[PDB]
């Protein structure tokens, strides 16, 4: 299935919520924790890997401060959320 | 270190 | 009568698979974190929000090492999860 | 303090 690739930068740590949502929703989110704290970060990280499980995605480190979570149906690359990302 | 835990590895 | 409420004992991080695999196979899972470092029982708890957000589930504290995620429709009260714990 | 978060 194509999916779509969110880009989240996570302003505060309410932002989980936002890759929550549209993960939920069958989209590819590539999201950035360079505004979080190290103890902030590692929660995202957490709460990312919970939505994965629940939904049976795919979950992905790009760099130290990004990450992204692939639907079950998505075949996106690497590349693709690299460039979502601006990286 | 920040990683994907083992399960989804 | 009789619904599935799982009990799971953690030991590390990696043990929250089993949390996870009953809870969204529509089960309610009440889960102990008295093994755990208070950071370590933080990671299972954001976990298991995750778990909830995904599934539109509930989410109970019912003392400082035990919690539940219970299904959206679930036909069970926090005295029955009280009572299993 | 070990909570549920403040969206759940």
């Amino acid at each position: 299935y194509q999916s779509t690739i969110v880009p989240v930068e996570l302003h505060s740590f309410e932002d989980a919520q936002v890759i929550g949502g549209a993960f939920r929703d069958g989209d590819a989110v590539v999201f950035d924790m360079s505004l979080l704290s190290r103890e902030e970060a590692r929660r995202i990280v957490d709460f990312a890997a919970g939505l994965c499980f629940a939904l049976r995605g795919k979950m992905q480190k790009i760099d130290s401060v990004t990450f992204a979570v692939v639907p079950e149906l998505s075949n996106i690359s690497t590349s693709e959320l690299e460039r979502a990302a601006r990286i | 270190d920040l990683d994907v835990p083992s399960f989804l590895q």
